[PDB]
């Protein structure tokens, strides 16, 4: 870290609690095996110690190929400036199969250590680059699911990679990120920036200490950029009796307008299931969840394909 | 000791208009000389706002003093001096000042809202659930400002021919309490209230109100 | 105390400036001939070149841009002055400020979030328009429990109410009551 922001990613959802259990009476977040310390130091260890033996110079245009191959992708992020690193889930899993499984099963706490890693990484050298915000760190080639019907509940909020064609892309929905309160008594103002999905508001202002005095200026608050992928997918395992499939994305901030209709793409993100309102106007929801896919990472290479 | 007393004599020598308008507006004026007298206080010792955090301004020897058969309803809402006899003198007695409210249909909080010595201070709505429902006081988040209640009535030298001695009710608020006990002759100053609650509206007969005074300054004779 | 905001009343304050002191070749106060327009009724906008600004005081223009949103309302309030200290228009009148001649312009697709609130141009085809209908801008809302009035509550595109009955020992929330004729509209299309 240099300072820089660390710039919330809404492609991991609402953050959680994070909490930490002791498996003895070592240290791992609750419901998982990932202990971010132990993570993260294993995630700098690929990241500067990764040679990929049987490499292609043709596979791999402008990389040393004797040199580590992310330390030269960092030196071409300081070079450009667009901080995202794209890391393959398949030299992952080569490095160390153990810290693969943990990044497909738990992307939304092992990603934010990689990212973290990463920064340290690349601000421990270059330590003079200027970002506008922190590296992010967008896996990728994890081990395709050939048809996403054969995906069970068990396999929910983890990492995925599916094969597609582009249907449609929906305009872009403003996501809010920190709301912009100010006191219509005293103008004294605030920021909250949101919690789990939630935006605590002020109920009281800290100035002149009247109560439910903070109205929430929505043009003065901080935005996110979210998009609507409807992908047709193009499953390679094809049951008897089955029919195209069509399946949603969404799209954070950056990834936005960067497919349009009729490309065909690789899609790495989030198995995300969601409840289904049933009303608009009600708080109830079906016991029965929608799935839908949040994006980390766009590929737009095909082997039997053209570019 | 939170009460700083000014002699009316000084108060009309060097300001004329104060002193003119002080028997006209008492409760007004006295506000207002509180949030001075509070002001300079503080600027003379700023850590002295952790101890009382209001002042409460007493003023002596008015000039006109009145007995308690001569009090009409003239004399309503101005600040008077009469003196008399204490006859009886309740405890003290924790009045509401800074009254929070407990909603309990939420749990929330109502802040704080001065309690008059006029009306009972009913809240509306409770700010989080929107509900007028049932509020309760809650006792730990307010305030209370020590209140007593005694009786005075004409000393029996003053009573002259046949005539019955007159009794009046006072209010001692959280300095003048424990200023008079039972039978002492004492000089009180203050607001001859009118307009608290008691009308007499329950038809039981004439429209008559129950007059009280507010005692702004009380000086025993010994 | 009514927290200021410093930025914007120094944005008004060097904006009143470049309004009153900015000329054309000619050496004359050019945005004094416009306002003068101002003073007919049916006129309450004042059309300024960005070019003009961006020349006179950089860091304004700059500070315009990057913050339009938020200081918009007291660019509006110097140009009130400006008019005011000038000629005799309505004391409830209103004025706006139109910029113009944006040296740099984006495209619909590139109008993301990061866009919101600061100053932009862009180019499109109209595909309709709706009709010409007033719009609240501020209106004086009665508490239909104690009668109070909550006067000059903004709208923020949306039917806004007042957040709380200005009442201390009050919480009502919901039970207002607009006050058309003492409310202010401006004029408003949707295209
Ligand atoms: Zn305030
Ligand atoms: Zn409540
Ligand atoms: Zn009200």
């Amino acid at each position: 870290v240099r300072g820089t922001p660390v710039r919330q990613r809404p492609d991991l959802g609402s953050a959680q609690k994070g909490l930490q259990v002791d498996l003895q009476s070592k240290l791992v977040i609750w419901g998982t095996d990932v202990n971010v310390a132990a993570c993260k130091e294993n995630f700098q260890r690929f990241l500067q110690r990764f040679i990929d033996p049987l490499a292609k110079e043709e596979e791999n245009v402008g990389i040393d190929i004797t040199e580590p191959l992310y330390m030269q992708r960092l030196g071409e992020i300081n070079v450009i400036g667009e901080p995202f690193l794209n890391v393959n889930c398949e030299h992952i899993k080569s490095f160390d199969k153990n810290l693969y499984r943990q990044l497909i099963s738990y992307p939304q706490e092992v990603i934010p250590t990689f990212d973290m890693a990463v920064n340290e990484i690349f601000f421990d050298r270059y330590p003079d680059s200027i970002l506008e915000h922190q590296i992010q760190v967008r896996p990728f080639n994890a081990l395709k699911t050939k048809n996403m019907r054969n995906l069970n509940p068990e396999d929910i909020d983890q990492l995925i990679t599916i094969s597609g064609m582009v249907i449609r892309t929906s305009q872009l929905i403003p996501e809010m990120q920190e709301a912009f309160f100010q006191c219509q008594v005293c103008a004294h103002t605030t920021r909250v920036e949101m919690d789990r999905g939630r935006i605590a508001e002020p109920s009281v202002c800290g100035r002149c200490h009247t109560t439910h005095s903070m109205a929430l200026i929505h043009n003065r608050s901080l935005f996110s950029d979210k998009q609507m992928i409807k992908l047709q997918e193009s499953p390679e395992d094809m049951p008897a009796g089955q029919t195209p499939h069509t399946v949603i994305l969404f799209a954070h901030n950056d990834l936005v307008d960067k497919v349009q209709p009729g490309d065909r793409v690789n899609v790495t993100g989030i198995y995300r299931a969601v409840p289904i309102r049933v009303n608009p106007r009600v708080s109830n929801v079906k016991s029965v969840y929608k799935t839908h896919i949040d994006v980390i990472h766009y590929r737009k290479t095909d082997a039997k394909r053209l570019h | 000791r939170e009460s700083l007393v000014v002699n009316y004599e000084d108060l009309a020598a060097r300001e004329h208009v104060l002193a003119y308008f002080l028997p006209e507006a008492p409760a007004e004026l006295l506000q207002i000389f509180d949030e001075a007298a509070l002001e300079v206080v503080l600027a003379m010792y700023p850590k002295y706002d952790r101890i009382t955090n209001h002042i409460h301004v007493r003023i002596s020897h008015l000039p006109l003093v009145e007995e308690l058969r001569s009090l009409r309803q003239l004399h309503l809402n101005q600040l008077i001096r009469t003196s008399g006899v204490v006859t009886s003198c309740t405890g003290v007695l924790p009045q509401l000042s800074m009254v929070k409210y407990n909603c309990n249909k939420c749990n929330f909080v109502l802040g704080p809202f001065c309690q008059s010595q006029n009306q009972e201070v009913k809240p509306g709505s409770c700010p989080e659930c929107q509900s007028a429902g049932p509020f309760e006081v809650n006792m730990e988040e307010t305030i209370y400002q020590n209140y007593q209640r005694i009786r005075i009535q004409e000393s029996p030298g003053k009573v002259a021919a046949g005539r019955l001695p007159r009794s009046k009710d006072a209010i001692l608020l959280a300095d003048l309490v424990d200023s008079c006990k039972p039978g002492d002759e004492i000089e009180l100053t203050g607001i001859y209230h009118n307009n608290y609650d008691g009308s007499l509206n329950t038809a039981n007969g004439f429209p008559v109100f129950a007059t009280v005074i507010l005692a702004n300054h009380v000086a025993k004779k010994d | 105390l009514e927290v200021r905001d410093e930025v914007a009343e120094k944005c008004q304050k060097l904006f009143l400036d470049f309004l009153e002191e900015f000329q054309s070749s000619d050496g004359e106060i050019k945005y004094l001939q416009l306002a003068e327009e101002l003073i007919r009724p049916e006129r309450n906008t004042l059309v300024v070149s960005f070019v003009d600004l961006e020349q006179f005081n950089q860091q304004l223009s700059t500070t315009i841009q990057e913050e339009f949103y938020r200081v918009y309302p007291y660019l509006c309030r110097a140009l009130k002055t400006f008019v005011k200290d000038r000629k005799e228009i309505p004391l409830a009148k209103d004025f706006y400020v139109a910029f113009q001649d944006l040296p740099t312009r984006h495209k619909i697709r590139e109008l993301t979030s990061s866009r919101i609130g600061l100053l932009t141009r862009i180019s499109g085809q109209v595909v309709r328009t709706h009709p010409v209908h007033p719009e609240l801008v501020s209106g004086t809302f009665l508490c239909l429990d104690c009668q109070t009035v909550i006067r000059d509550v903004e709208q923020q595109f949306k039917y806004t109410q007042p957040n709380i009955c200005r009442n201390p020992v009050c919480a009502n929330r919901r039970r207002f009551l607009l006050d058309t004729n003492k409310s202010r509209f401006v004029d408003f299309q949707k295209v």
